[PDB]
């Protein structure tokens, strides 16, 4: 009757968006151009041109209407009441990682793209020259780590 | 920036201009997160309600300016753009969900007192710092009033992060978990917004732990400058983090 789950589980026939375009074939070249570069779960089966939720996007299900950035909709199905909300830390969903590593026994942060043309910049970013590698503080940053700590 | 105050000298060396060949106008802001990657968002490039589709030669990136409108030669550099590439589920037809760009540089850029990347968060300094309250600092070289004031010099202002019950109540427009507010309450007293022209810049926080600057927004969009009640929106740079290392990785 109503889909669960923001419809990650949804296996339907659904095919044009809520503003009645039709789904692009998920298969198609322009599609796979798009997907390229996402983040997709596999649970989600990518079948043919039917709405699909692959990347857990909370508005539900989906499906790509053209090849441009941008070029997606909605479709409208009817989900469940799933009464539980999101609050400033709290959502997590697996993020810089590849296949839970573990393995990092030189350094303390988990610095992440590698080291050839990623390019170069990573070891020292965010500590500046004139404030941080000086050992001066600017004028205001003050402010910012007492917010912190009341 | 609305009721900013004057950057320091080298105060945000990752800030980045985005600025039109011709006519010659500056566009927007963007972070530089590494020698030849630059952080933006995506409606600085395309907004086709506003016939709006900047390509890769239309461009320049300016690093480590101050003056807005001055040319710093031997301190700024400016370098052409390789490739840009959009969210491809950058939502400009509803609400700018995913608002967010990468940029490549022609060539390697060398860093200096006043060209420096920010870093990216990861997972745990995401959930440590990311906390209503926290405050994190955003600047720009946008407008100083909702009304227009161009600044003759980058702005910067520090504002809190904003409880999301308070955002989205804040707003007709539908707000995303890609997306988290800042700014002060109206009773709160103290004043700030980013405005338009400041989009694409960052929104850093230092952290406690190690004392180095994550960028963990980008200024991405709001209704005025500044306004009693409303509070401005940046895209989670964390939450798309994904996608920025795997366009990085397989170019
Ligand atoms: C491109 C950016 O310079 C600018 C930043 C405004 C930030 N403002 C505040 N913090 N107060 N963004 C915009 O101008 C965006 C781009 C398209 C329209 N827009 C808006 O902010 C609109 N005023 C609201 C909006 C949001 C989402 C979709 C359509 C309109
Ligand atoms: C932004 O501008 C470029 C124009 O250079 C557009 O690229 C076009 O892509 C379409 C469809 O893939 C081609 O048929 C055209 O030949 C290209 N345009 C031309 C004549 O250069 C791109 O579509 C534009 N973006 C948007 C969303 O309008
Ligand atoms: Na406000």
């Amino acid at each position: 009757q109503c889909v669960p789950d923001r419809g990650q589980q949804y296996q339907g026939r659904l095919a044009v968006t809520t503003h009645g375009l039709p789904c692009l074939a998920w298969a198609s070249a322009q599609a796979k151009a798009l997907s390229k570069h996402q983040d997709f779960n596999s649970a989600v089966q990518l079948v043919e041109n039917f709405c699909r939720n692959p990347d857990g996007d909370e508005e539900g299900v989906w499906c790509y209407v053209a090849g441009k950035p941008g070029d997606f909709g909605y479709c409208d199905l009817n989900y469940c009441e799933e009464a539980v909300e999101e609050e400033t830390g709290d959502g997590l969903d697996e993020d810089s990682d590849r296949a839970i590593e573990g393995r990092t026994a030189t350094s303390e942060y988990q610095t992440f793209f590698n080291p050839r043309t990623f390019g170069s910049g990573e070891a020292d970013c965010g500590l500046r020259p004139l404030f941080e590698k000086k050992s001066l503080e600017d004028k205001t940053e003050r402010e910012l780590l007492e917010s912190y700590i009341d | 920036i609305v009721e900013g105050s004057d950057a320091e000298i080298g105060m945000s060396p990752w800030q980045v201009m985005l600025f039109r060949k011709s006519p010659q106008e500056l566009l927007c802001g963007a972070s530089l997160i590494s020698d030849r990657w630059v952080l933006t968002a995506a409606h600085c490039l395309l907004y086709p309600p506003w016939d709006k589709n900047f390509t890769e030669n239309d461009l320049l990136v300016r690093i480590g300016k101050h003056s807005r409108t001055r040319y710093e030669r031997n301190i700024e550099k400016i370098s052409m753009l390789e490739k840009i590439y959009i969210h491809p589920r950058y939502n400009w037809r509803e609400n700018l969900d995913r608002d967010i760009a990468l940029m490549k540089l022609k060539k390697p850029v060398a860093f200096s007192d006043y060209i420096h990347p920010v870093c990216l968060p990861d997972r745990e300094t995401a959930a440590s710092l990311l906390q209503a309250g926290y405050k994190g600092r955003v600047t720009g070289w946008g407008n100083l009033k909702e009304t227009w004031g161009q600044p003759s010099v980058l702005q910067v202002v520090n504002l809190p992060i904003v409880e999301r019950p308070v955002c989205k109540d804040s707003t007709r427009i539908r707000i995303t978990d890609n997306m988290f507010c800042a700014g002060y309450k109206p009773d709160e007293g103290k004043r700030g917004d980013a405005c338009e022209g400041d989009s694409g810049g960052p929104f850093v926080m230092k952290s406690p732990f190690n004392n180095r600057w994550y960028q963990m927004g980008i200024v991405s969009w709001g209704e005025g400058c500044d306004r009693d009640g409303k509070y401005g929106f940046y895209t989670h740079v964390f939450r798309l983090k994904k996608w920025i290392q795997k366009v990085i990785d397989q170019f």
